[PDB]
């Protein structure tokens, strides 16, 4: 079964940085891109990046390119996202979403992380 | 940036209703080579969207056949025969024709 779990969600500070995991399972993490979509409290989404198998960034909004950061350790089996400078439009929930090659967009989403940027 | 507008944004229903939900496309989805990837995402409150259909109408794993989609270029559908109350969520319809993949504002299927 196919199982994506977001953690490292909570409060973060305004202005700083975290660091959002995502653990997979169920399949063949490599061979397959990810991404990172976030749901704003107005219950818009958002696609903030996205990873190839290779671990190689291939999407980042121009809104974001230079704050954000997708990575992946195969090995580990997780993807990541790193965002510096948070600002209150980062207050969102955060989700790992699997790219489908077929769908040609997300097939399978993880729960969710919530980031609450504070003062 | 292609938008997608969503009509209705509210939805009250009655179960056992036959819904259609609408999505319209800003700019024609059939205006490259990827031609109409359109699909949409249920989200039921305090879970993760799920696919529902995508590339218009192709029903993914663990939807019902009560579930269809329809449309061609800016005007999609998508149609629940009869309308359970497991189907009550929240609808995105979203596009991956054109970069950057793009999401609606969202149908939300309510009970009155
Ligand atoms: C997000 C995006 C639309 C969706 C596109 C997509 C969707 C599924 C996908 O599936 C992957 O397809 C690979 C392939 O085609 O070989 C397979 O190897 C993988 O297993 C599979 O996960 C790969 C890709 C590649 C680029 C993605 C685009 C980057 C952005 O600019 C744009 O907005």
């Amino acid at each position: 079964q196919v199982q994506l779990q977001e953690s490292g969600g909570g409060l973060v500070n305004l202005g700083g940085s975290m660091t959002l995991s995502c653990v997979a399972s169920g399949f063949t993490f490599n061979t397959y891109y990810m991404s990172w979509v976030r749901q704003t409290p107005e219950k818009t989404l958002e696609l903030v990046a996205a990873i190839n198998s290779d671990g190689e960034p291939i999407y980042y909004p121009d809104t974001l390119k230079g704050r954000v950061t997708i990575s992946r350790d195969n090995a580990k089996k997780t993807l990541y996202l790193q965002m510096s400078s948070l600002n209150f439009e980062d207050t969102a929930l955060y989700y790992c979403a699997r790219l489908n090659y077929a769908v040609y967009g997300m097939d399978y989403w993880g729960q969710g992380t919530t980031v609450t940027v504070s003062s | 940036d292609i938008e997608l507008t969503q009509s209705p944004p509210s939805l009250p229903v009655s179960l056992g209703d036959q819904v259609s939900i609408s999505c319209r496309s800003s700019q024609s989805l059939v205006s490259n080579n990827r031609r109409n990837y359109l699909h949409w995402y249920l989200q039921k409150p305090g879970q993760s969207p799920k696919l529902v259909i995508y590339k218009v109408s192709n029903r993914f794993s663990g939807v019902p056949d009560r579930f269809s989609g329809s449309g061609s270029g800016t005007d999609f559908t998508l149609k629940i025969s009869r309308v359970a109350a497991e189907d009550l969520g929240l609808y995105f319809c979203s596009q991956s024709s054109h970069v950057p993949l793009t999401f609606g504002s969202g149908t939300k299927l309510e009970i009155k």
